[PDB]
């Protein structure tokens, strides 16, 4: 993908987080677990619907039109007909392999887009505390608890409050 | 305890979906959704459209009251299914520009004749045939009344009906080309008869043609069959020295969604915008692979089988 | 003073436009464009086209020569403008692919008319019809030439005209069907004429048809008329023994441009590539929503009323 | 937007900036300002504008073509003429309808671009000697007035001669 | 050597190309590479198709058996290509609706002629004319049988021909029009002729039309063609009292890919899927500009003589 | 570009350089040099070659069609017959258009893409050890010879070793 965040410095997808599509597994003093994370799942899952028929009608609706098939030759005329068919059904049949085509570009791109963006908003919030392992996960320079990761994962975390002390485990 | 470690990720499946895009021919998928549709019940649904099946009729020989096609009369259709068994068991009869004089009725939508007084001075009316047999007894087309001699002569018809409707009026007649001057005169006297409908805007003229054609249900003499319309304010006017095949009225046109599809699927309850001669489809893809032909609320019709979109990010297990 | 804030960031608006993209249905933008275009002024702008305004005839009638269209003889034009209104005023008559005649001539752009020296020996020349008045004074089309008996005697006909010319010649004549025999015979002493016009490759044959249609300013005969096109180097040859409607010349054929509509639009002074039955249009959108008809340098007719691209980044006040 | 940049960790967009679509807010010693930043102003306005007839025509000019509506039913004939305007008039309608949402989609992409490119040409300026606050603003720990500021806008700002006494600021 | 620099970057060239996207008119790249085939060999390569050149001869003169053609009489193609130098020369003709016949004809791809015992009883066969010499000798089509009187009678013929074949048939014929009376009658004995070509579905009749036409190879008569078509298990039936040009038998009918293209281009020993009138081109680019008209396996015409695709990244030297 | 990788931060490129897209130019106590980058100039060549009949079919093969050239005129018929290719020749020329504007779009991002993940696969390797210059070169902070770049470029470079001494000679 375009970022290289899926399939790219995170090796791997976690087959167990039937609860979202990003999240977070921390792993402390306490022993470990797994979130689900509702903001960035909902931001795909709300690109990914409202990109369906963003593009193609309410269904047109046809009635009478041309004769397709023919019991009887006939010549210039229905040459004609047929060539008109003919050259209809090879647009249309351009047209929905291209769309596909760019959809499936662009779904691939705004989901490796929204984790490398949840990465950003996180490692703006951990600020010096911590640092960019290479892998996804950060590693953490002090005692964070069942408390201290739930204030990260839901966006208030202060990073004041363990400022001292991380810069402290970490350089000395 | 004096460090943890947070990770980030993402979700994946055991077995995830192929897809394409501008820059893979294949890539792996969480979830994966079919564009195409490529399959049929094999029914017709006879909602929300109101169709009308044809059985042993084409909608000619309806329109033109074969004798085995008395049960449309006046019937209507948003669709007429027409089936391959159809046949014929009247006097034999062409139509000159045969697929429009169908495609006109079809859209219309229609039987409904109207029956009008034409008066025919100095002839028979009501001539039937041993190749359009009512039972036991000779008949011929509900909506077309053979004129033949009377005496020894057959005058110049010359006849009019004006249209005071807001409405077209469809009128359909035909010319009758007999197989040996014996027949020629043995009905129309004259030696060759030609016939004449007119508006004010339009004309026909038709001369018959005498010879001898394949022998169809005991006949080798041919209808040929014409139809005029006529607008409202317009008039009509029949002038013939034999061999006309006289209107007893008109048909109604109408505008509007209407149509016909050959097909030979079954007629079923149920609901179905979509119709193919292959039977209904649901119309929830925007595309289909089932049949060129269509009617109704469809999907567009392509050449590929198989298209997937991708509902899910990329997996990897 | 030992430190400092700086801060990065973007414009806004207080009413920014809502727009589409592949992936928001709506999302707010700070300027936005109208690709649609979905009005008209209501005029049609003579230039750079040259409008010509049939007023009271169709192209047709101008052609033939109905007396009240002869302002139009030798007339030329990009765009015929057709008026709703017009109506014919002479001689009764249909023309076997009205549809065809009516658009190579507008294709043509030009009504130019040579006149030849047809010498039509037996015949009297210059018929005229109490259908086809010059005031109070009986008249015909301009540019076709009623042939009728001389003596009691109406020869055959075998006349020619080479083409030595560099352009095709549009040579249009046509054939008269007379109601009564009385009628047949009062003109052409014969018992049924015959029409046959020719070039070296090809050939057309009409057998008149006597008969009466509907009355029309006062007659119930019809000319039915037809068209010879005759390639430089090749040569016309009419043959008749009774009921042809003549030629007196022919009509330049031009390649280019030219074209006809249907419109009740009042011609102005402007300037407007794009013209629509509607009246005229700006070309500067590349879409329109106005008329799928349309002359000239125009935008594509399209479905939709409105389409807004983004002409500026995304909103947030 | 796909890098989140706009309407991402920036909340807003300033209503003031009459002078361009981005630029700097400053806030120090003497005070504060703002000055419009043309270099990546322009690359928009630039992609933007070299975006629209890239792929239509010179407007297409046609002139006797078929006609389109009738008096008349006809039957076989007609019914092909309709069929051909009606087929060509909803390729039409779709093309457009997708070239707008693909045009859309891009330009809201192509201006998030330029927010966060000038925020990583920047950012890169001050290298050490200040740090992302996580909103869009940097809080540089040094002296800086109006011709320090002035110094990066412009792209010639010196880092070495802040270093020490911005490393000092910071971790003292 | 207390510290070292790392450099990372990417490849580029002295004269790269420009490119147009969706944001610059034009941007310099590494590599680029055309989509637009504009250019041809000028040659019609003879494989995998099988060529046909018609040389002196139109598919028509071919069909129908204009002596100098007689080479290509049970030929076949899958391309038939017509020269604009083609001639005719035999006894002159006409086709209402050439351009279908042709058509029809082309698709089939065979001139396959299977003669069929037609007994034509009262009347001489084989009649010749001047206008169609073999050498010094008096021919005609030889696919067509010029029936004239015998002693001073001409009877009605009326002869059949079933279809016992899992096939179509295409049965040629023709009327002859005759210039003078003189003519009608010192070959055909009655007064005004009449052809009727007849299936248990269909019918068609023929009055000819005397008069004259412009000359040619000594000659102003002229033959009118017409086909009719005759599925299995239908029937044929001819019946005409003069002036019936008559078959002597039938064309297979095949489906199949075959067809025809006017071209000048000379016929070579090469491969080539797509053919051109220009001449064959190289099929590898999706898109071409040589010419709407194509046959085999070819890029997609558009109007652009250029188009650029990025092989590589942007190019900044 | 949308990352701005390419022409973007980097001034240049490297015409030397005749074995890959990508690669590093490095500069020690031994002198200098320059190496191809395989994996990174793969996944560009992957990508542009499958990019090209991803969405145009096994160029179709047609047979008898419809005349598309006249010797006569002749009105109604030949006016639709020529108004039906005119009207397919509009739309594939507008098609090949726009499918070239999109995918030269598409390829020159996913370049710019492949330089910036080549740039941020690296940085997170270097760790700590040295700092981004702002020109696409970083800033070894320790002795680095032809061992210790190679160990860099096939991604095994171990970072823990040279840690102290790279924080010693970057701030003493």
């Amino acid at each position: 993908g375009l970022f290289g965040a899926i399939a790219g410095f995170i090796e791997n997808g976690w087959e167990g987080m039937v609860d979202g599509w990003y999240g977070f597994r921390h792993q402390n003093s306490e022993g470990t677990g797994q979130a689900a994370d509702l903001k960035s799942t909902q931001a795909a899952i709300d690109q990914i619907n409202g990109k369906l028929n963003r593009v193609i009608e309410k269904t047109n609706e046809k009635f009478h039109q041309i004769e397709k098939e023919f019991s009887e030759v006939e010549g210039r005329i229905q040459d004609l007909e047929r060539y008109v068919e003919d050259t209809k059904v090879d647009l249309w049949s351009y047209n929905a392999e291209l769309l596909v085509a760019l959809e499936n570009q662009n779904t691939i791109d705004l989901t490796d887009s929204e984790m490398n963006k949840l990465f950003e908003k996180t490692r703006r919030q951990l600020r010096e505390n911590a640092e960019d392992m290479g892998n996804g996960c950060f590693k953490i320079y002090h005692k964070c608890d069942n408390a201290c990761i739930e204030s990260i994962r839901n966006g208030t975390y202060d990073h004041n409050i363990y400022r001292d002390e991380a810069v402290n485990n970490r350089f000395q | 305890n004096n460090a943890a470690t947070l990770c980030l990720g993402h979700h994946a499946v055991p077995n995830g979906t192929m897809v394409k895009t501008i820059t893979d021919d294949q890539i792996e998928v969480t979830n994966a959704t079919e564009l195409v549709q490529n399959s049929s019940t094999g029914k017709i649904c006879n909602n929300p459209h109101k169709i009308l099946d044809g059985r042993d009729c084409t909608l000619i020989d309806a329109l033109l009251g074969d004798p085995h096609c008395d049960v449309f009369q006046n019937e209507t259709w948003d669709l007429f299914v027409e089936r391959s068994n159809a046949f014929s068991n009247c006097y034999p009869y062409d139509v000159p520009d045969y697929a429009s004089l169908r495609s006109i009725v079809a859209s219309s939508g229609t039987l409904e004749f109207i029956t009008e007084g034409f008066t025919w001075a100095g002839v028979t009316q009501n001539g039937g045939s041993g190749a359009c047999k009512r039972g036991p007894a000779n008949s011929f087309f509900s909506r077309l009344n053979w004129l033949t001699k009377s005496g020894n002569t057959y005058p110049v018809l010359n006849v009019t009906m004006p249209n005071n409707n807001n409405f077209d009026k469809l009128y359909i007649w035909g010319v009758h080309h007999p197989s040996t001057n014996q027949e020629q005169t043995s009905l129309y006297i004259q030696a060759s008869g030609r016939v004449t409908v007119s508006t004010r805007r339009s004309q026909q003229t038709i001369i018959p043609n005498i010879g001898s054609r394949p022998l169809v249900r005991g006949q080798s003499g041919r209808i040929s069959v014409y139809w005029t319309i006529v607008k409202p304010g317009d008039i009509l006017v029949i002038n013939s020295n034999g061999n006309l095949i006289a209107p007893r009225g008109y048909f109604k046109m109408h505008i509007g969604k209407s149509s016909i599809m050959r097909s030979d699927a079954p007629i079923d309850t149920c609901i179905s915008e979509c119709i193919t001669p292959n039977g209904s489809i649901p119309n929830e893809k925007p595309f289909q692979n089932v049949n060129k032909i269509t009617y109704g609320a469809c999907p567009k019709y392509v050449k590929q089988n198989t298209l997937k979109l991708a509902t899910g990010m990329r997996n990897v297990p």
